[PDB]
């Protein structure tokens, strides 16, 4: 239809507040939705909302539009808030004094809390239409819609402020940014742990059983790197879920299933050369080739209990407002868990895991100062990278996840999913860690000449 | 750096007796095991014995009882006291060493050899 720039300026800003599908969804009460937010009906038909978009389209589209026709769809939405504003006289005569830029923030508060809701702002409506901006700027940040949606609104705020699209400018920097250092993160996860899986499996003298642990390790890590970590990337970088509820559940299990594996092949990996430093013969005739696969086995079997168990039958699920608000809204996929799940996935994740590690690895201290310069510095500063760096990276975000489930209000969001991160980044360190062996030194130059 | 000299190696009549000696100089960490492997000419390379830094041991079967393997206190040496020498045992013996300074991978120490030869 007819475009102008205006137009385009107001579709990226709520492309960057509310997003872009390009594909039929579902919106928050399941109602079938394209493009940024334009409902196409309340029938529970995908075939019903697929005749309303031919319809308003002018093409067979068979629930997949382009971007031009979203703008299409997004411009009738705005024609039709325009109208209402219009026939509102508590919207018109600040409608009609703005310049172009602050008139499509309050279409984007309008977009976001409806006509109604917007009109309600009596005093700030006041100050804007009298050109007051640093004043409205002011009291448009004590509202309760700046409390509910602090985001958005120190975006649109700054654009009644400045009148300029700075806060969205600023918004795309950060979101590129951050994309080029997820994207590093997720090529050094991927790049280190591949890098293992192929030196055991095409080299005879890196196949012993130690290292049969180390591929458990590798591989709930290369999970870690090719689903968990690129998809939560793009929660960090779009500020929202983009894949719909279903998956959302899915990537929150693979999540948990890999962290679970991965942390309790640290915790086997531990027992292992603990059996064979202390009692190396004991250890060379109980773990047999089976036993070990016997580990192994287990230790994924009950990642898979504590994870798609446990959230695909909704057990992990809060009963808050705050909780239920995300359940139902397919663009929110924050971890928010009960108490229960909390502490028992923290449990058999973490807790027990951090428990044998310690207490393993102080013994083969304890017994190395019983049987005594001396080479014990070199060993003591490796048993501080194991340890070390094992909980610096996952205890800040292991605190947070138990104290958030009773007390949700002292570990803020922005921070639960920084030390979240932390633990991420294990899954690229782990590589670094555990296969520092001559062995594998000559077999990582074989691999890459 | 690290290396363990070896001593003790010739030719003996069958049924006598050897006592080799390997002193390991060099700083190695507290928990190893200091063992010998033998290679005669054909066969590849097998361990006859091995003993830990607590005391446990670890003896070829058809080696035990005949061969005891041991430590000093306060010295990085191994002596393996033979026995019973059977014309069999024709092999250069070698000392092994196991670090474990690195707590995720063994490090071996392996020696020159010294030939023994029993005749009859
Ligand atoms: C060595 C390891 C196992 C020690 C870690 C113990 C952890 C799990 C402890 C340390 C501090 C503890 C928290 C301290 C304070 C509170 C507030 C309380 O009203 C509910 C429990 C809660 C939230 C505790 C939960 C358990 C807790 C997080
Ligand atoms: O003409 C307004 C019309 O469209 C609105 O679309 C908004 C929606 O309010 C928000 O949730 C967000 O997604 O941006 C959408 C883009 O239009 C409403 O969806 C609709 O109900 C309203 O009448
Ligand atoms: C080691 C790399 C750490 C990067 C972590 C970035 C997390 C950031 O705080 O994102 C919070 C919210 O914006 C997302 O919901
Ligand atoms: N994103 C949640 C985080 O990865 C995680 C992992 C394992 C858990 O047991 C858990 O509670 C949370
Ligand atoms: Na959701």
């Amino acid at each position: 239809d007819y475009k102008d720039d205006d137009d385009a300026n107001i579709f990226e800003m709520l492309r960057i507040d509310e997003g872009l599908r390009l594909k039929i969804y579902k919106d928050t009460e399941g109602y079938y939705t394209i493009g940024i937010g334009h409902l196409l009906t309340k029938s529970p038909s995908l075939n019903a909302a697929k005749s309303e978009l031919d319809k308003a389209i002018g093409r067979n589209t068979n629930g997949v539009i382009t971007k031009d026709e979203a703008e299409k769809l997004f411009n009738q939405d705005v024609d039709a808030a325009v109208r209402g504003i219009l026939r509102n006289a508590k919207l018109k005569p600040v409608y009609d004094s703005l310049d172009a830029v602050r008139r499509a923030a309050l279409i984007n508060m309008v977009f976001q809390m409806g006509e109604t809701g917007v009109a309600g702002f009596t005093n700030s409506l006041r100050m804007l239409q009298q050109k007051r901006w640093d004043e409205a700027a002011v009291n448009l940040a004590k509202s309760r819609w700046y409390n509910q949606t602090p985001n958005r609104a120190k975006r649109v705020i700054t654009t009644f402020r400045t009148g300029t699209w700075d806060a969205y400018a600023a918004s795309q920097q950060w979101t590129a940014g951050m994309g080029l250092l997820m994207a590093l993160i997720v090529l050094l996860i991927v790049a280190g742990n591949v890098l293992v899986i192929v030196a055991i499996a095409k080299t005879p003298r890196l196949q012993t059983l130690t290292n049969l642990f180390i591929m458990s390790l590798a591989s709930a890590d290369l999970v870690m790197g090719l689903l968990v970590v690129p998809f939560g990337a793009t929660i960090v970088v779009w500020g929202r879920w983009e894949y719909g509820s279903f998956f959302c559940e899915l990537w929150t299990s693979v999540d948990v299933l890999c962290v679970t594996a991965s942390i309790e092949t640290l915790c086997v990996i531990a027992l292992d050369r603990y059996l064979a430093i202390t009692s190396p013969f004991r250890y060379q005739s109980l773990l047999t080739r089976a036993r070990a696969r016997g580990l192994v086995c287990t230790v994924w079997a009950i990642s898979a209990l504590v994870s798609f168990l446990p959230i695909l039958m909704h057990w992990w699920r809060a009963e808050s407002d705050e909780a239920r608000r995300c359940y139902n809204d397919p663009k929110c996929c924050d971890f928010v868990t009960n108490r229960a799940y909390a502490i028992a996935s923290s449990v058999v994740s973490f807790y027990v895991p951090l428990c044998i590690m310690a207490f393993v690895y102080l013994r083969v201290f304890r017994e190395a100062q019983k049987q005594v310069a001396l080479r014990e510095q070199k060993a003591l500063k490796t048993l501080g990278i194991i340890m070390g760096v094992f909980t610096l990276c996952w205890l800040p975000f292991f605190l947070a996840n138990v104290v958030k489930a009773f007390h949700r209000e002292l570990v803020p969001d922005r921070l639960f999913v920084f030390f979240n991160w932390l633990g991420y980044a294990n899954s690229a360190f782990n590589p670094i860690i555990y296969c520092r062996s001559p062995d594998f030194r000559k077999a990582f130059q074989g691999l890459l000449c | 750096q690290v290396q363990l000299q070896e001593s003790g190696g010739g030719l003996v009549q069958a049924g006598g007796s050897l006592r080799l000696s390997c002193a390991a100089s060099g700083s190695i960490f507290a928990l190893n095991i200091m063992g010998w492997y033998r290679q005669a000419p054909g066969k590849q390379r097998e361990l006859v014995a091995a003993i830990h830094s607590g005391g446990t041991t670890n003896y070829a079967n058809s080696v035990k009882g005949r061969f005891t393997i041991s430590r000093d206190n306060a010295a990085n040496t191994v002596y393996l006291q033979m026995n019973s020498l059977k014309p069999e045992d024709t092999a250069v013996y070698y000392c092994n060493v196991k670090d474990f300074g690195a707590i995720i991978y063994d490090y071996d120490y392996w020696g020159q050899g010294t030939q023994v030869t029993v005749s009859s």
